[PDB]
């Protein structure tokens, strides 16, 4: 899930607080990759 | 010897400077809104 | 365990509310336990058969069985977020700031997987809301670990 | 699209494409598939 990646721990501070991969980044269910846009009348679409 | 380095360190600087890097583009997929420019980022590429 | 006591932990983990009742009438042990120290009440509360948990407690089992590694039947029920379970177990007397051997709680369990109804009613019944488990970790830090703000709200 | 033009650009471009179809060739089209990033002559963010 986006919550557990959210939670990967990158680093304990100093004065002992934690950095989360979620201080760092966005993270959310995406593409493989973005380099086409497809549309059927328009609307978002994909296909085989 | 004179310089304190072994064949490690030449193959190590060999790959690393003989390279070819894979460096994404300007204006690169998925883009802001209002991107104008795209355009591939050439960084190091093999010796000649 | 011996002859009954496998029949009794089988029928509790799968749920066959008869032959618990008809294990019990032919005097099966209600705190027969496996290899690994679980009850019929621990498989119960883990599978989630609320009437064969209320059918173990009314014959008298242990309602704070732990297993080889400290858990009770009320981690598991609150762990896999069931709540009418949790009410049952804590009714009859379910020790409700138990210890495992990692100094977990029911209420890091429910907080852990965010069961926020487990939670009051564990609160309810007087769990300690800064137990700390053997890393120091109360169900508050587990509620901002994972970033329930909700959860987070409700454990002052 | 000419050099260097963008996904949004070219976007554009597919969308007055796709409404000329399904409003001037209304009673012919039952539906435009389009495609932003690929071409018959190569990929790319100005290619449709």
């Amino acid at each position: 899930s986006t919550e557990e990646f959210g939670k990967i721990l990158l680093k304990v501070n100093q004065d002992g607080s934690r950095v989360l991969l979620r201080d760092v980044a966005k993270i959310e269910l995406g593409g493989e990759n973005y380099d086409i846009i497809a549309e059927f009348n328009g609307q978002p679409a994909s296909g085989l | 010897n004179k310089f304190q380095l072994t064949p490690v360190d030449v193959i190590t600087a060999i790959k690393a400077q003989n390279a070819q890097v894979a460096a994404g583009q300007l204006g690169g997929t998925p883009p802001v809104k209002g991107q104008q420019l795209n355009a591939s980022i050439i960084a190091q590429t093999r010796l000649t | 365990g011996s002859d009954l006591g496998k029949k009794l932990l089988e029928a509790a983990r799968a749920g066959r509310d008869d032959e618990v009742r008809i294990l019990m009438a032919n005097g099966a042990d209600v705190n027969a336990a496996d290899v690994v120290g679980w009850t019929p009440l621990h498989l119960a509360a883990y599978w989630g058969h609320l009437e064969i948990v209320e059918v173990l407690l009314k014959n008298g089992a242990d309602v704070n069985a732990y297993d080889t590694l400290g858990s009770t039947p009320l981690h598991l029920a609150a762990h896999f977020g069931h709540l009418e379970i949790v009410e049952v177990l804590l009714k009859n007397g379910a020790d409700v700031n138990a210890k495992d051997d990692n100094g977990i709680t029911p209420l890091h369990l429910a907080a852990n997987r965010g069961h926020l109804e487990i939670v009051e009613v564990l609160l309810k019944y007087g769990a300690d809301v800064n137990a700390q488990d053997k890393f120091g970790k109360t169900a508050f830090d587990i509620s901002i670990n994972n970033g329930n703000e909700d959860l987070a709200e409700i454990l002052q | 699209l000419p050099a260097g033009a963008t996904q949004e650009r070219t976007q554009k471009v597919l969308n007055e494409v796709t409404h000329y179809y399904l409003t001037k060739e209304k009673n012919n089209v039952e539906s435009v598939f389009a495609f932003n990033g690929f071409g018959f002559a190569g990929r790319g963010q100005n290619t449709g």
